[PDB]
């Protein structure tokens, strides 16, 4: 029926965005941006790591409590 | 008892001397009436069966299933004033006759105290019915349909009776509480299995059985609507309500001659559930989805398992309930389409919607979903088949698989896709076949409520 | 390679019928022809006050609407649950039962004023 | 019936150039081989042996079928798309009207009465219409199913109802 | 890990199975190795509310951190330090589960060195 | 070239590249023209019943009735006993059912020797 | 995953139904600065999807 | 509005990717016939696609922005702390 | 411009 | 005829959107400790649940 | 989705022709037989109907497409398709 939209097709050119679309697009793709290493910097144990892993050669012989080999 | 038996006579004069058009009105509400009265019987107590008297008494089963009877004669009377209006007073009348006949055996044979007493009443159901399809049908083989349906169990109807009369002449009286209390352990001797055949054939023979179930698509289809519901909704169970009452004297020659009967009907019902996947009749479908289902109560009782003859009962009603209310959806086509082939009649929910519905919600009570007793019915027997055997749900629920697709592939068939293009004679559903229906699927969803009542003597 | 005169003829002569037969697809403006139709006796409120719909009524407006939908769905629910739960559904036993309150050393039982024992020193290693 | 030479290799340029849609995807690649598809077609168009036309479909559909996308490209309103009928099942035939309910019926005055008016016409047309289709059927049968036009003046194409008549693509 | 690479592509016979092991004593070559301790009695754990695959010797530093949290709640980031304490712990036995695992694998290493050194000896 | 389509009953060869309709004789001219005629028959028959604007009824198809006809009833009538309806007939029939007894027995027969002894675990089972 | 996967949908779904039901993918393309906030919330549920970090 | 069709006299395939087919087919010697037909894909407001690392990183200028005045801010209060 | 809608009849 | 500026489309999605970029934080931050998270693990399968994604 | 008359049809069509190079951009009349008048071939010819499914998307079927000879047969069969009334 009655058409009077706030849009209008175009034909083979840029369609007719609007201030606010363009801006609420833009706002949260910064804020999750902003989350992203906002999260980064106030914990990095979480992706980076927490503790070291200890080598399996470091660890000494008597204290892993093994009976010397020649007796 | 005599409060039932008695007004269910009484309809048959007052029918005859009506006036000429007021012959479905008056007999239909007080029709309606006599069902109200039958609704006393639900009451039960915890211990032995409410005993009028020697002439009648009625169980914890009889009651659930004498009570669908009496709900059941407003049914086919609303069902039938659209195919027969054309015909005569007289006929009309004779109609009607047999319709009220049919009943009053029915409830006679389901509360009958004396085995033999059962017996008469429902072997004499036949001839209320016979007439029904052999007179009133509305195709050609009806009539080798007739011969069909009474030789087939009439074969089995007399090595009962020579049964039950050789019981009679070595314990006494056949009365149901008698024999329950004077039993008698059934020896392996080659006699008593041949009598253990014998009062078990004539009740086995008479639901469906694999092997013995081509009376069903020859009586079911070319029955006339009014009928045909009652050869699938009722005296099924007939067949049924034998089998729990006569399975007290033969046990345990119940527990071991029983595999070839629980093996034909486990395999049975998985063939019989293929033929409806492929099958072209709107009606044999129906009709053959009537055997699987009913073949699930013939391997229920066959255990005597408390869960078994718990979720039996239910189940025999579920399903009596839901083929008529699938026969009038065969009916409703029927008038318009005139013919029964179900590719004939698609898209349907475009040109009916609500009769689309009503298609709908009697497809998934069909389907067994739950909560609606059809699948309280299934459901029980599964895990009492379970605890005899555990492949038993292999077979169990590979049923569940075919009974889903052809239950929606009627569906999708009918309703669904595109109308048929050169129809041009389906009008709006008539608001007696919306109410009618309606009158079906309601009390069954209302029985869900509480089916407490419907669970059987078992419970 | 090719509307044959008799096609073409064909296809102009289906075209325009069609062409009329869309033409008389419409309807006239003051269908549909409705017929009178009962209101409920309180809707003059809302459409008197729905007369402007200014920015100082709508909100108001919208909050009887949002209001009563409160208390129809919310109120009146949560009435006769909780008269079914705290009077019928609690006054068999064991059908609200719930786990049992989890505390921990250093907390007071309500009922008995009772407070555990602290925990014994811990091996304090952090990091 | 039958299906020239010619006409067959107009639908398999048409189908190759949809399956090389499909593979292409890109505009100016998908422009850039179907030139060269189209190289490789018009150089192949003077042979006089009718044989060699033939044959050269054999291994040429041949290719087609090896090469043809897994996953082609329709548009949704034909066979196989994502909108095939799905408009479907709003449409209703235009007889059903005639069940309605006279009240219904007063509640669209005109657009009934416009019905009469083409119920009349399609009644005294087809008298006038059938007539037409028996005076020139072909001996031994109809040769073709190919409707004949309203050859008088004054009438309608003969067997025109339901074509004119039938519901709209956008039934809603 | 590099141990699934010197079992079944190496010599499996000198990799100790996760299933096999503790096979050697605890004091085997351990002069007075000393018993681990639970300073939460059973009765306070089972009195947490505490899963049993939860229930292990560092839950005793997992107690706590339910008191807190609803002690902080809605507050959700108030238990940070204390958080990292017990999942501090949870490392401490963690690292204590492959020097263990080390140690029988250089206790089967060191016998199998002994057995063959010995039996071509005698 | 390149490997080609073999087909099967389920997926057939496409009615495209199959060599019958690449290789044209006469005798094919007519053969599928006359498909063409017979199905104009049919065809406009149909709709010269189907825009009949007094036809209030079902235009019967004559396919519909003789193929629920043959599926149906013209089906034992013309059934001959011979071999491969036999065995088939053994075979599908009472084939299943003994299989089953044997499993089912074979069931029955391991669970009661379970229990009559007690190598069974019950001790919670009394809604059977 | 309730949150992103459902999101997906109707950020797809705002695609198919605004350029016509296409759901083909061969159909579009520069609907980057053509649909902002669609563009927006569909690389939102792509990198919440692949457990990209703090999020 | 009528939905006013732009004038034709105005899209060509020089500057649009297109315009590479062309020679590349005027060396094959078949002329490309249909090039016009997507110049509007390859030109107009359509054109100057962003690099697929861009749309990931969308944002990115206003995030940083918001990064150091939070992040400052944490650091006035961590040393008032 | 809005035109007719063909349904079923309702009222019954 | 793209276009998003019904506001039924962008609330539906930006409600998602802002559930999104929280959501497991605010999750995991707050119901309580179910699990053990393993914590002595070496780097190289840290890293790999970021790490397979990058290619 | 707004609708479309015929108007804004051959507007989209006789555009649709004017884009091939070899139609002559000032010779679009709207009953140009494409045989005797744009002199192209009939494999251009089918050409033109993608180029048309294309532009309005839809399927033409092709036993359709080479009956279609006229840029008002493309019209008028495009606007039949689309039920197109105004
Ligand atoms: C206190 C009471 C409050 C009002 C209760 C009203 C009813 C109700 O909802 O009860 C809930 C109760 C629930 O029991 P309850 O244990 O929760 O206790 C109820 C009381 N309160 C809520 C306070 C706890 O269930 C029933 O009463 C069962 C109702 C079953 C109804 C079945 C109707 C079947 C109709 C069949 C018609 C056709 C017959 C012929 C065909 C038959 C088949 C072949
Ligand atoms: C992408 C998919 C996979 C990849 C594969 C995609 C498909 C590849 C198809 C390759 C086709 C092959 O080269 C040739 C063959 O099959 S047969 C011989 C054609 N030539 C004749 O038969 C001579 C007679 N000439 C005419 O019939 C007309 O001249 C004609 C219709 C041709 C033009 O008419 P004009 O337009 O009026």
């Amino acid at each position: 029926a009655g058409g009077g939209v706030h849009i209008e097709p175009r034909y083979r050119q840029f369609p007719q965005l609007t201030r606010s679309q363009l801006i609420q697009a833009e706002f949260f793709s910064a804020t999750m941006w902003f989350w992203i290493l906002w999260r980064f910097w106030h914990d990095s144990d979480a992706v980076l790591g927490h503790f070291p892993y200890p080598d399996p050669s470091q660890w000494t012989d008597e204290e892993l409590g093994i009976l010397p080999d020649d007796e | 008892m005599l409060k039932i038996i008695i007004p269910t006579t009484m309809l048959l004069p007052m029918t005859w001397m009506s006036k000429h058009n007021m012959i479905w009105i008056n007999a239909t509400v007080h029709s309606l009436l006599i069902s109200l009265i039958s609704l006393s019987l639900l009451n039960q107590l915890g211990e032995n069966s409410l005993n009028f008297s020697l002439t009648f008494f009625s169980d914890s089963l009889s009651a659930p299933l004498l009570v669908l009877t009496t709900w059941l004669l407003p049914l086919m009377l609303m069902a039938s004033q659209s195919h027969l209006s054309k015909e005569t007073t007289t006929r009309k009348k004779l109609y009607i006759t047999m319709l009220i006949l049919l009943q009053l055996f029915l409830i006679m044979t389901f509360t009958a105290t004396e085995l033999i007493l059962f017996y008469i009443l429902f072997e004499a159901t036949l001839v209320p019915t016979l007439i029904i399809i052999t007179r009133w049908g509305n195709q050609t083989e009806r009539l080798n349909a007739g011969l069909y349906f009474l030789f087939y169990t009439l074969a089995g109807s007399l090595p009962l009776l020579v049964a039950l009369v050789y019981i009679q002449n070595t314990t006494g009286s056949l009365n149901f509480l008698i024999i329950h209390y004077w039993s008698h352990p059934l020896s392996n001797s080659w006699s008593n299995i041949f009598m253990w055949l014998a009062c078990i054939m004539a009740f086995m023979v008479k639901m469906p059985l694999y092997g013995l179930h081509l009376w069903l698509p020859k009586a079911h289809v070319e029955a006339p609507i009014a009928g045909s519901m009652v050869l699938a909704a009722v005296l099924l169970k007939l067949g049924g309500y034998g089998m729990m009452r006569i399975t007290t004297i033969l046990n345990p020659l119940t527990n071991y001659m029983a595999y070839p009967f629980l093996m034909l009907s486990m395999w049975g019902m998985i063939m019989t559930s293929s033929i409806c996947l492929r099958q072209t009749d709107l009606k044999s479908l129906i009709a053959y989805s009537s055997v699987s289902h009913m073949a699930l109560v013939i391997v229920a009782i066959m255990i005597q398992t408390p869960w078994s003859f718990m979720g039996a009962t239910a189940l025999m009603i579920a399903h009596g309930l839901t083929s008529s209310m699938l026969f009038c959806l065969a009916n409703t086509n029927y008038e318009r389409v005139h013919s029964r082939t179900m590719i004939l009649a698609r898209g349907l929910q475009t040109l009916l919607p609500l009769m689309a519905t009503w298609w709908l919600m009697a497809s998934l009570t069909n389907l067994a979903l739950p909560p609606s007793i059809n699948l309280i019915g299934e459901l029980f027997i599964i895990t009492a088949s379970f605890s005899w055997s555990n492949i038993t749900i292999i077979l169990m629920g590979m049923n569940m698989m075919i009974t889903a697709l052809y239950s929606l592939y009627m569906l999708i068939t009918t309703q669904r896709g595109k109308y048929t293009h050169h129809i041009n004679n389906i009008k709006a559903s008539f608001t007696r076949e919306n109410a009618l229906m309606a009158l079906h699927i309601l009390p069954l969803l209302l029985l869900t409520l509480n089916p407490k009542m419907i669970l059987g003597p078992l419970y | 390679s090719g509307y044959t005169p008799d096609e073409k003829l064909r296809l102009q002569q289906l075209r325009e019928l069609r062409r009329r037969w869309l033409k008389d697809q419409e309807l006239s403006p003051r269908e549909p022809v409705l017929p009178p139709r009962r209101v409920w006796p309180m809707e003059q409120f809302w459409n008197k006050f729905l007369q402007d719909g200014a920015p100082w009524k709508n909100v108001i407006y919208k909050t009887y609407r949002h209001s009563i939908f409160a208390v129809t769905h919310v109120l009146i629910p949560v009435w006769i649950i909780h008269y079914y739960l705290k009077y019928h559904v609690t006054a068999k036993p064991y059908t609200v039962v719930e786990r049992k309150p989890r505390i921990f050393p250093g907390d007071t039982i309500l009922e008995t004023g009772e407070v555990i024992p602290l925990m014994k020193e811990f091996p304090d290693q952090h990091h | 019936a039958y299906l020239t030479h010619q006409q067959k290799v107009l639908r398999l340029y048409k189908r190759a150039l949809r399956h090389l849609e499909s593979w292409c995807v890109h505009r100016d690649k998908y422009r850039y081989f179907a030139c060269l598809m189209r190289a490789r077609f018009d150089e192949h168009k003077n042979e006089k042996d009718m044989v060699k036309a033939t044959q050269l479909l054999r291994q040429a559909e041949e290719e087609f079928w090896y090469g043809q996308h897994p996953q082609p490209y329709i548009f949704p309103e034909s066979p196989g798309g994502t909108s095939y009928e799905r408009y479907e099942c709003y449409k209703v035939p235009e007889w059903c009207l005639d069940d309605w309910h006279p009240s219904e019926k007063a509640m669209y005055p005109d657009y009934f009465a416009k019905r009469e008016q083409w119920k009349r016409l399609r009644r005294e047309s087809w008298e006038r219409e059938v007539k037409q289709l028996q005076e020139e059927t072909p001996p031994g049968g109809p040769r073709t199913e190919a409707l004949p036009p309203a050859r008088k003046e004054g009438d309608l194409p003969p067997l025109w109802w339901h074509i004119v008549t039938r519901p709209r693509e956008r039934p809603m | 890990g590099a141990h699934l690479a010197r079992r079944y592509l190496g010599d499996a016979s000198k990799e100790p199975d996760p299933l096999r092991m503790p096979t050697f004593p605890p004091d085997y070559g351990f002069p007075e190795r000393k018993e681990r301790e639970m300073v939460a009695t059973q009765q306070e754990m089972n009195d947490a509310q505490l899963m049993l695959q939860q229930r292990d010797y560092c839950a005793h530093y997992l107690i706590q951190l339910l008191k807190c949290k609803r002690d902080s709640f809605p507050n959700f980031l108030a238990c940070k330090h204390e958080q990292h304490d017990w999942d501090y712990c949870e490392h401490l036995d963690y690292v204590k589960r492959m020097k263990e695992f080390e140690r029988e694998r250089r206790l089967l290493q060191r016998k199998k060195r002994r057995e063959q050194r010995e039996a071509e000896m005698a | 070239s390149f490997p080609k389509y073999k087909p099967s009953r389920l997926a057939t060869l496409p009615a495209t590249l199959d060599p019958a309709e690449y290789d044209i004789s006469p005798e094919t001219r007519k053969a599928q023209a006359e498909r063409l005629a017979i199905r104009s028959r049919l065809k406009r028959e149909y709709l010269l019943q189907y825009n009949d604007p007094n036809r209030l009824g079902v235009i019967e198809d004559p396919a519909l009735i003789r193929w629920t006809y043959a599926r149906s009833a013209n089906i034992y009538p013309n059934f001959r006993p011979t071999p491969k309806t036999s065995l088939l007939g053994a075979l599908f029939g009472i084939g299943p059912l003994f299989f089953w007894y044997y499993v089912f027995k074979t069931d029955r027969d391991k669970k009661e020797k379970l229990i009559q002894e007690g190598k069974l675990d019950q001790t919670f089972n009394i809604s059977y | 995953h309730a949150f992103f996967k459902a999101m997906l949908f109707m950020c797809s779904g705002s695609i198919i139904h605004s350029l016509n039901d296409e759901q083909d993918i061969r159909k579009m393309g520069g609907l980057y600065k053509a649909m902002p906030f669609t563009t927006t919330a569909l690389i939102i549920g792509s990198l919440a999807l692949t457990g990209m970090p703090y999020l | 509005s009528k939905m006013e069709l732009p004038d034709y006299k105005q899209w060509k395939i020089e500057g649009t990717p297109l315009e590479t087919v062309q020679e590349k087919l005027a060396a094959r010697g078949l002329r490309d016939p249909w090039g016009r037909n997507e110049a509007w894909r390859y030109s107009g407001g359509f054109a100057n696609n962003v690099s697929f690392v861009g749309a990931l990183l969308k944002g990115f200028k206003w995030g940083f922005a918001a990064f150091v005045v939070a992040v400052g801010a944490e650091y006035y209060l961590e040393s008032q702390n | 411009k809005r035109l007719f809608i063909i349904k079923p009849s309702g009222f019954y | 005829l793209i276009n998003e500026n019904n506001p039924l489309l962008i609330n539906s999605i930006k409600r998602l959107l802002i559930g999104s970029i929280f959501a497991g934080f605010i999750i995991s931050n707050n119901i309580p400790p179910m699990t053990v998270p393993n914590t002595t693990m070496p780097l190289y399968m840290k890293m790999t649940a970021l790490i397979v994604t990058i290619m | 989705a707004p609708p479309l008359t015929l108007e804004a049809i051959k507007d989209r069509v006789l555009y649709v022709l004017k884009l091939y190079d070899k139609i002559d951009p000032e010779k679009l009349s709207v009953n140009s037989h494409f045989m005797k008048d744009l002199g192209l071939d009939s494999l251009d010819q089918v050409e033109i109907i993608m180029a048309m499914e294309d532009e309005f998307g839809f399927e033409i079927p092709d036993i359709d497409a080479e009956k279609l000879m006229c840029p008002q047969e493309i019209v008028d069969y495009i606007a039949d398709k689309k039920d197109v009334y105004e």
